[PDB]
């Protein structure tokens, strides 16, 4: 058995910059390492095998080096099409994939556009009530969303979903939903979602009042 | 012109078994080995095993002993992997991949299939409820709709039957009460809505659901 320790799990790279991924094997694998690119909804693609040998057609900005137990993979002059997840593979004794590295494209900061929505009349006929907050076109992905109900933070009952990084401007979008019972919803008047982000010192706050 | 053809997604109950297929074309089937690889939702790739089609020799990941069984059918240039006694831990995308030419016992893969998604679940096909998201009260106005409580994936959402495409965001579904929920948003000029009709069109093929939900100011 050969274990493979790939680092890091996630990376941000600037356009035209240089990326490095390392991979360490638990035993000597005699340069029998390969690197794969994987994009959502597609089959992986072999880039390099035997440590440094590019497959025909693969761009020269990919490279690999190493020996013994220690290996690395590099992308220079990084282009947008290189944003993907990357995996190393040893094949000296059986096969073992490393855990994977997710790349994202580093861009200029952007503050989110925030929108909040009350439960619909249709959902309130069912005894459940969802309040929804959209946070669109922000960067970085690292954002803190808090729900406040009549001034008090509500942490439980919230589900969040992030889109992938946008292929046209490299920002993110996010949806946050607070699902309550209908009577819980009807007990309070003020509903707020607030986002804390690098792009502002004070939170971006959006509220509504149920009776208004 | 190497082609590895795999079925689209499958849904089975816990305790079942499946036999996945991989139809190869564009090369001499018996001159290249075949690999199988597992990928759980949100996790990495995990090798299962490889088989030599010329003589059905195999070697495998020991974690899959008694779970995965690899075979081939030379006359049809197809490779198979049987997965037995399925649990929710077996829900994953399963890929086949051709091995680089080699006479070694172990070797790296070159061309991959697109993968078969296998979901192991006792949940039942359930149509979504579709809820409009209208704001409280600005030059761009954002609207949306909430597609709540459906199974299985996928759902599609369009706006004004496709006439509105710029500034449309549909979010990945999340699990809530062991059903899926998703939302979609569209941003239009405030001179457009509510002056003009904005409608979200939701389709859930597995339940034959088609709902057109007009967005109007909240009562």
């Amino acid at each position: 058995d050969i274990q493979m320790t790939q680092s890091p799990s996630s990376l941000s790279a600037s356009l035209g910059g240089k990326v490095t991924i390392t991979c360490k094997a638990s035993q000597d694998i005699k340069k029998y390492i390969a690197w794969y690119q994987h994009k959502p909804g597609k089959g992986p693609r072999l880039l390099i095998h035997y440590t440094s040998t590019l497959q025909p057609g693969i761009p020269s900005r990919f490279s690999g080096s190493g020996s013994g137990r220690d290996y690395s993979f590099s992308i220079s002059n990084l282009e947008p099409v290189d944003i993907a997840t990357y995996y190393c593979l040893q094949y000296d004794n059986l096969l073992t994939f490393g855990a994977g590295t997710k790349l994202e494209l580093k861009r200029a900061d952007a503050a989110p556009t925030v929108s909040i929505f009350p439960p619909s009349s249709e959902q309130l006929t069912s005894g459940g009530a969802s309040v929804v907050c959209f946070l669109n076109n922000f960067y970085p992905r690292d954002i803190n969303v808090k729900w406040k109900i009549d001034g008090s933070e509500r942490q439980n009952g919230v589900l969040n979903s992030w889109t992938d990084q946008d292929s046209k401007d490299s920002t993110y979008n996010m949806s946050s939903t607070l699902t309550l019972t209908k009577d819980e919803y009807e007990r309070h008047n003020s509903y707020t979602c607030e986002a804390t982000h690098k792009t502002s010192t004070s939170p971006i706050v959006k509220s509504f009042n149920r009776n208004e | 012109q190497v082609q590895l053809q795999q079925p689209g997604a499958e849904l089975v109950m816990p305790g079942a078994s499946v036999k996945l297929s991989c139809k190869a074309s564009g090369y001499t089937f018996t001159s290249y080995w075949m690999h199988w690889v597992k990928q759980r939702p949100g996790e990495g790739l995990e090798w299962i095993g490889e088989i030599d089609p010329s003589d059905s020799y195999t070697n495998d990941n020991q974690k899959f002993k008694g779970k995965a069984t690899l075979t081939v059918d030379k006359s049809s240039s197809t490779a198979y992997m049987q997965l037995s006694s399925l649990t929710s831990e077996d829900s994953a995308v399963y890929y086949c991949a051709r091995r680089l030419y080699s006479n070694s016992y172990y070797y790296a893969m070159d061309y991959w299939g697109q993968g078969t998604s296998v979901t192991v679940s006792s949940a039942k096909t359930t149509p979504p409820s579709v809820y409009p998201l209208a704001p409280g009260s600005n030059s761009m106005v954002t609207l949306g709709c909430l597609v709540k409580g459906y199974f299985p994936e996928p759902v599609t959402v369009t706006w004004n039957s496709g006439s509105l495409s710029s500034g449309v965001h549909t979010f990945p579904a999340v699990l809530q009460s062991d059903l899926y929920t998703l939302s979609s948003s569209v941003t239009v000029p405030s001179s457009t809505w509510p002056s003009q009709t904005v409608t979200c069109n939701v389709a859930h093929p597995a339940s034959s659901t088609k709902v057109d939900k007009k967005i109007v100011p909240r009562d």
